[PDB]
């Protein structure tokens, strides 16, 4: 009936709103897997809502997150092609460590997709982070003098557990993003 | 030149940002990633950066900022309980090989709070007089307001 279009409309007014109206109207069970599943649908919502939302601190919006990440299928991904994906099903926000948050859960989900291409989620993360970071060196219009491939080789030293990931590896990440940034997702 | 801004959670960097953004001329395009703003003068640059806060990252900020100018510590003047743990994080971002030339702004944010520690308890609790090889600077802020914000960047001008 109407009352979705309305729920709609208010989760992206103030995302926690549209979902307190949405449960308390019997229209959304209130689980994580539930409200991850209604996210990631994402119908008449927001791309920037479902990202402030994925984003929030709470105990209950980190296990939506988590069961977010879990509706996506990265298999047969490499890092940039999976991390595209990813982010346009919602709009990454820009504070450091919602982005942080979001790429521990991405790249939990990432290694176990695909087995064996990072010996740890950990070094996953960090590179994940780091393909984020050049996103921004690359294209955000604040930074001037761009970093070259020589440059993003060497920041990323030492993560592979104390060692270092292919170079071969991270040409072909630096080689994506330069050629094509992160599209700011529409919906 | 590029600036990396640290703090714990909730002292005020992104809405430092934010009120930085909203001085410049000069409007960006949304790009995905990062908070980043630019505050351009005529002489001198500043490209401040909000990207630490988790131990597993800090590799790629001390790669990313080798060898960088300035640092700059914001602190939440309110937060009585979390103080300690700001001084401790401070501490070890100025044993870093990586910033070891840089100079240290500290913003004192949240001046407007009733119960804010004033600029001599901050400087009192994050042992700023213990420092001994680190040109630093106290600059107390209101970031809701944009209150010594540009202030602040001044002295940064005037040590760079
Ligand atoms: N009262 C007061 N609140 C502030 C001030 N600066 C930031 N805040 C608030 O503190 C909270 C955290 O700010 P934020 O910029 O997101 O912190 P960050 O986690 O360091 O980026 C928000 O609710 C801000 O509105 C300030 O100077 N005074
Ligand atoms: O979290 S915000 O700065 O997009």
């Amino acid at each position: 009936n109407r009352k979705m279009a309305m729920g709609r409309k208010k989760f992206n007014m103030d995302p926690k709103k549209g979902i307190q109206f949405l449960v308390e109207n019997e229209l959304l069970q209130n689980t994580p897997e539930e409200i991850a599943r209604f996210l990631y649908k994402g119908e008449g919502l927001n791309k920037t809502a479902i990202g402030d939302y994925l984003g929030e601190r709470e105990e209950l919006n980190l296990a939506v997150l988590h069961a977010f990440v879990d509706l996506h299928e990265f298999t047969d991904l490499n890092l940039v092609q999976a991390l595209r994906q990813f982010l346009w099903s919602f709009r990454l926000p820009g504070k450091a460590q919602k982005i942080d948050r979001m790429m521990e859960a991405f790249a939990q989900r990432y290694c176990l997709c695909n087995p064996g291409v990072f010996q740890s989620t950990d070094t996953c993360y960090v590179l994940s982070y780091s393909v984020i970071m050049l996103n921004t060196d690359l294209h955000n219009p604040n930074v001037r003098d761009k970093m070259g491939l020589e440059r993003f080789v060497a920041m990323n030293r030492g993560i592979n557990e104390g060692g270092d990931l292919p170079e071969e590896l991270l040409r072909n990440l630096y080689d994506s993003i330069r050629n094509e940034p992160f599209k700011i997702p529409e919906d | 030149m590029r600036i990396l801004m640290v703090g714990l959670d909730a002292a005020g960097k992104t809405t430092i940002l934010y009120k930085l953004k909203l001085g410049e001329i000069v409007t960006t395009i949304p790009t995905i990633g990062f908070n980043v703003e630019t505050v351009e003068y005529k002489n001198i640059s500043f490209t401040v950066w909000d990207v630490g806060g988790q131990d597993k990252i800090r590799p790629l900020w001390r790669h990313y900022f080798q060898n960088t100018q300035g640092l700059i510590f914001v602190v939440d003047s309110n937060d009585r309980e979390r103080v300690n743990e700001a001084r401790e994080e401070l501490m070890r971002m100025l044993a870093e090989d990586e910033l070891r030339d840089a100079v240290l702004l500290v913003f004192a944010n949240k001046q407007d709070l009733p119960n804010a520690m004033n600029a001599a308890e901050i400087t009192d609790k994050l042992g700023l007089h213990s420092l001994r090889h680190r040109n630093w600077y106290i600059q107390a802020t209101c970031a809701t307001s944009g209150d010594g914000l540009y202030e602040g960047l001044d002295w940064l001008s005037n040590q760079l």
